[PDB]
């Protein structure tokens, strides 16, 4: 019930490495600023999964926190040479990006991250598979997948696509085809672990496991309402600190509370903590679980 | 379907949205002491690749497959039963006398299997579905069984749920039609006739004895 | 709760080919999900009928019990099953959403 | 019908040390004048208890009547960090203070009056927990509770919280708990006897015993519009009295009525008398019973 959808834990950086153009307004990402790579994540009717899970991290924040690696090149330019590795994974995807956007990032196959790049002044289209010519053009990127990042270091490189009766989904060449193969764009779940491939899913069992973590509390600065305030300036239990801080039982159980003798009010975020996954009957912890609309080839005959 | 499962996607499939309540506290995750909720989104999925069309027969029409030869040479193959009519190149044809009929077939249901044989069931036709009876989950076409269309009719509260804190087991007790299909597979000894499949035209027939007494 | 039919459940521990040992169960004509596919029960000629006239009571932590009386549907004064609810919080915390019979509290 | 909301049976002082600014018109409290420390007790939808029973003393009137003592210091500061009596009790408070207010008072554990205030020119927030800046501040304080005091000398200095199944309610530490305690912020009725602590209760029973006290009769002067008049100057049958009064049967049953030869109109103020609550099955007469929203911790094993 807490309307803290703009407060980002950790550091609050959303600009990606490759399109560092909107870094003047999204640093740090807080209640202020009009970052094009975060405004569409909270609009009603776009990515409801991130609307349900918004107190954690994103894919960009995971890249900045040394969680999700970047491919080579991390931002494949669309107007340069003749062939780039960041195209076979883009044409198979079918999304809907609004107008006035230059870049569009997505998830690759090797577990890293690869985005596109268009030289000025090129904008996207209704699908984003190709950047054509020309409000003003946003100097950022549009999230092509409905996923969310989180702090995790669970290893899982010995798992592959767990989909039965599927020929070649996305760009992964699984099993061969001998009869009728479909090609309809359907949603498929996936979950990439640490240093692994784009592992798809079939049965998802999400849950909420909260824990007393420093990156699970939100707060706003008080002054003569929601204001930006760094959480790292909160003293510990009898430790030290620069300014002051206070909160409820969750925020005051681990940090020091001074009641009215502070400048903010730290509150525990609803659902923030540890979000595990149940794949192959074994409870695991993913990194950036989400959905995507790629080309699914199912063997009907 | 609120924001808890709106990101899954729309699909024409007989699905349902439930809601349960487990426990809270720090033993499983949650800053409030109140018990947490448990939203369940269960949808049907046909694990097989074959479909069956269960029908019945209220009367046995004595069909006579006639191969009428025209005057010019256009040989056509038609059929006549009881008092039916067809179309030919020279006009039409109908059946007059037909004193060969068997009554009392409402207490038997038939199952059609494309590719394989047919079957017979020693029970009357199923009209209204209910739990613990042959003919629960039904539809209206082949895509309603293979692709599981949401237009198919079914009984409410047909999916059981056994939650285990962080586990979920949503299973049903649907009667496998292939069990009865393999148990009562044609041919079967019923009264004094032989029931089997038909030739040329798709349907059920019967093998009787005697002669052919009719008027064309 | 009650039991309208006794399903002959067979707890089967299916072992996969790679080594993933899973534990499931099959009853009458049920189906589960395994790593190699699925499994169902065919022949099941073992069933007991006539259990509607008995009600069961579940106790988390302790054992169970049996009552020699049919299931209670409508509540009334002087009968087992007056004040009822829908969840554990409706009994522990006494939720308003629980159903009860009117004029159930006396006053002197 | 609501009784005389302006007449106060007793003292009539509604001012605390440190904020003595409304003593020109709020000393005492009559039909003429206004006071910010008393008008909030009649607002609909907030304090219905005082609206139901208005013929009794409040908190400040009980303090000025040599009944409820004052803490040291009686006026706490909102800037003196690390060193104040109001801290552990104020932290477990969840109230709602209106805007344009500076001071705030409540009932402490020792049965005194521990008020807090900020230096000029500061105001309070919406929840009455923090202190922001700023239109004009009021000349009084806002009570954060809904309690009323009386006048009694009943014994009961060795009685504490008699709640069953509660580990630590508000600030008192009854029984020790180490498992999972409840954190729900509920309302619990409290009561303070003669020289006792804050005694919480789970259930209480109310009653009404009307008497013929001199304070249970108002006086409205005739001029030929009704103004207040001192009822103590009424003629007593066999006692004293200079200014003649008049009224109905209740006023003339104990006093003397002359109508045209009198000076004020008397009437029986309905809703007064001695009100005693049933504490633990025994009817007692406390000195400050009311309601407050504190932290209640119950055993959950």
């Amino acid at each position: 019930e807490d309307p803290h959808l703009r407060n980002r834990p950790g550091k609050g950086h959303n600009y990606i490495d490759g399109m560092t153009q909107e870094d003047a307004t999204c640093k740090p990402v807080t209640y202020a600023g009009a970052c094009s790579s975060f405004d569409v994540l909270l609009e009603k009717g776009k990515f409801p999964l991130f609307q349900s899970y918004a107190h954690h991290r994103t894919l960009l924040e995971a890249v900045h926190d040394t969680i999700i690696a970047k491919a080579d090149p991390p931002s494949c330019d669309l107007q340069s040479a003749h062939g780039n590795p960041c195209m076979k994974e883009k044409l198979v995807m079918k999304t809907h990006c609004p107008n006035d956007y230059q870049s569009a990032h997505y998830l690759n196959n090797d577990g890293k991250m690869a985005s596109v790049k268009c030289p000025p002044k090129y904008e996207l289209t209704e699908d984003c598979n190709f950047c054509r010519q020309m409000a003003s053009l946003k100097k950022g990127s549009y999230p092509l997948q409905d996923l969310f990042c989180q702090s995790s270091e669970d290893d899982g490189s010995k798992l592959k696509t767990k989909m039965k009766g599927v020929c070649e989904v996305g760009v992964q060449a699984l099993k061969k085809c001998d009869g009728q193969l479909s090609t309809a764009h359907e949603v498929v779940p996936f979950a990439v672990f640490k240093n692994s491939k784009k592992v798809y899913l079939d049965k998802l069992d999400l849950k909420t496991e909260e824990n007393l973590l420093p990156d699970s509390f939100v707060c706003f600065e008080h002054k003569g309402e929601l204001k930006s305030f760094d959480i790292s300036q909160c003293p510990k239990i009898g430790g030290h600190g620069s300014k002051k801080c206070t909160g409820d039982a969750a925020f005051c159980s681990a940090y020091e509370c001074t009641a009215q003798y502070a400048n903010a009010y730290c509150s525990h975020a609803n659902g923030s903590g540890i979000v595990q996954i149940q794949v192959s009957g074994v409870w695991k912890k993913p990194l950036c679980v989400g959905y995507e609309r790629v080309v699914v080839k199912r063997e009907l005959s | 379907t609120s924001a808890e499962f709106s990101f899954v996607g729309e699909s024409t499939t007989m699905r349902e949205n439930k809601c349960f309540e487990q426990c809270g506290g720090w033993g499983c995750g949650c800053f409030n002491v109140n018990p947490s909720c448990l939203f369940v989104h269960t949808y049907l999925q046909s694990v097989r690749k074959e479909a069956l069309r269960v029908f019945n027969c209220i009367d046995w029409v004595h069909k006579l497959t006639l191969e009428i030869t025209d005057f010019d040479g256009s040989v056509s193959t038609i059929d006549l039963g009881a008092s039916s009519s067809r179309f030919t190149n020279w006009g039409s044809v109908s059946l007059s006398l037909d004193a060969e009929g068997i009554s009392g077939s409402n207490s038997f249901s038939f199952i059609e299997s494309p590719g394989k044989g047919y079957a017979i069931v020693d029970e009357p036709f199923s009209e209204i579905p209910r739990q613990g009876f042959l003919g629960e989950i039904r539809c209206n076409s082949e895509s309603s069984v293979l692709s599981a269309h949401e237009s198919c009719l079914r009984a409410p509260n047909l999916i059981s749920y056994k939650p285990m804190i962080d586990q979920l087991e949503c299973t049903t007790n649907l009667i496998d039609p292939f069990v009865v299909f393999e148990r009562g597979s044609l041919p079967q000894t019923r009264n004094d006739k032989t029931f089997a499949a038909s030739k040329g035209n798709r349907g059920v027939q019967a093998f009787s004895k005697g002669s052919v007494q009719a008027d064309l």
